[PDB]
Parts: C-alpha cells; structure tokens; sequence
C-alpha cells in the first residue's frame, strides 16, 4: 500500500503498491484527461506514459 | 521508514509475509526453520504447538 | 485479454498521432496502419483494429473525424 490518500487521487471525479510512470497516484482516466494538452506530468519532472 | 517516505512504494508482500520461525513441538515421543506464508503459518503453528487440534482451534 | 485491452490504447496512441501529422490518406489506409502499429506489439483481429483506431477520441486525449466513416483525425 502507498500512503497517497487513496480518498482523493485526481480531478478524475471517479475514486480511487502501484508503481507507474508519474508517481502522483492519479486513475487511469486522470492521467488521459492530463495528457490530453501536455503529455509531461507535472508531479515528477519525468516524462509519463502510464503503467497497468 | 514509510510514515517518513509518503507516496514511496518501498513495502513488503502482505500476502507473501516471508519469514522462517522456530515452532516449538512436544518433542519426541532436530529442529528446524519452516518456511510458511504469513497467512498460513498461524494454523501451522497451532498445529505444532500441542498434540491435539480441531477445527475451532 | 485485459494486459491487450490496456496495450490497445498504447499502440493506437502512435496511429492517431501520425493520422494528424498526415490528415490525408485512404480511407483503408488508415485502418492499415493501425492494425500494422498493433501487430507489433500483439495479434489483435481486424474488428479489434479498427476498434482500437476508433476509440482514440473516447480516450480523452484527442478527437475524431465524422465526415470520413474510416479515417479519423486527432485534434489533440
């Protein structure tokens, strides 16, 4: 389990270790909307394509 | 470590609890590690506690 | 099937983009590419394909094209 507060994830208005590409502990369908504009995720200076 | 490191993913199995305990037996009537899941090691135990053993125990 | 189903949104990604960098081609092309990016990395059907192709604007990352009932334009 990751201490992220599993209550509040994303602005994803869908709920919510886990080990993806940004870190940020943000849903499947967060991370899309997110890459939407900029596919860089501003949680981690990393570049992001998600995982599982 | 992981209440100061929060949002790290540095833990453990909870399913997989690895761990290599010296269960205590009534003896003869040696001793060795035994390699059992964190989960399935209380029954184990209980088992190799005492004699006697049931389903409600 | 789930691991295709999450890898389908992957390799759809790339076919969306180079669509809208083209916005010009056949109308089978497209789905040619799409099915062709795919193989790579699975086996998926022609139905799967052009599912995979379609669903590019449900994806929440860019847009579809209506006028062409095969080829589709990403916006984003």
């Amino acid at each position: 389990a990751w201490d992220i507060v599993v209550d509040n994830c994303a602005i994803c208005r869908n709920h919510i270790v886990a080990w993806g590409v940004c870190n940020h502990a943000f849903h499947f369908h967060c991370i899309s909307r997110w890459l939407k504009t900029r596919q860089v995720c501003p949680l981690d200076n990393r570049e992001w394509e998600f995982q599982k | 470590y992981l209440a100061k490191h929060s949002g790290r993913q540095l833990t453990l199995q909870h399913h997989m609890g690895s761990a290599d305990l010296n269960a205590t037996f009534y003896g003869p009537v040696r001793k060795h590690i035994l390699q059992v899941s964190t989960f399935q090691m209380t029954i184990l135990m209980l088992f190799n506690n005492r004699e006697k053993y049931t389903f409600e125990e | 099937q789930k691991v295709d189903d999450d890898r389908k949104h992957e390799i759809e990604a790339a076919i969306v983009r180079i669509m809208k960098s083209r916005k010009k081609m056949q109308h089978n092309v497209l789905v040619a590419e799409v099915t062709q990016q795919l193989k790579a990395r699975f086996l998926p059907s022609p139905v799967v394909i052009k599912k995979r192709i379609e669903g590019l604007i449900e994806r929440e990352y860019l847009a579809r094209t209506p006028e062409d009932r095969k080829v589709y334009t990403y916006v984003a």
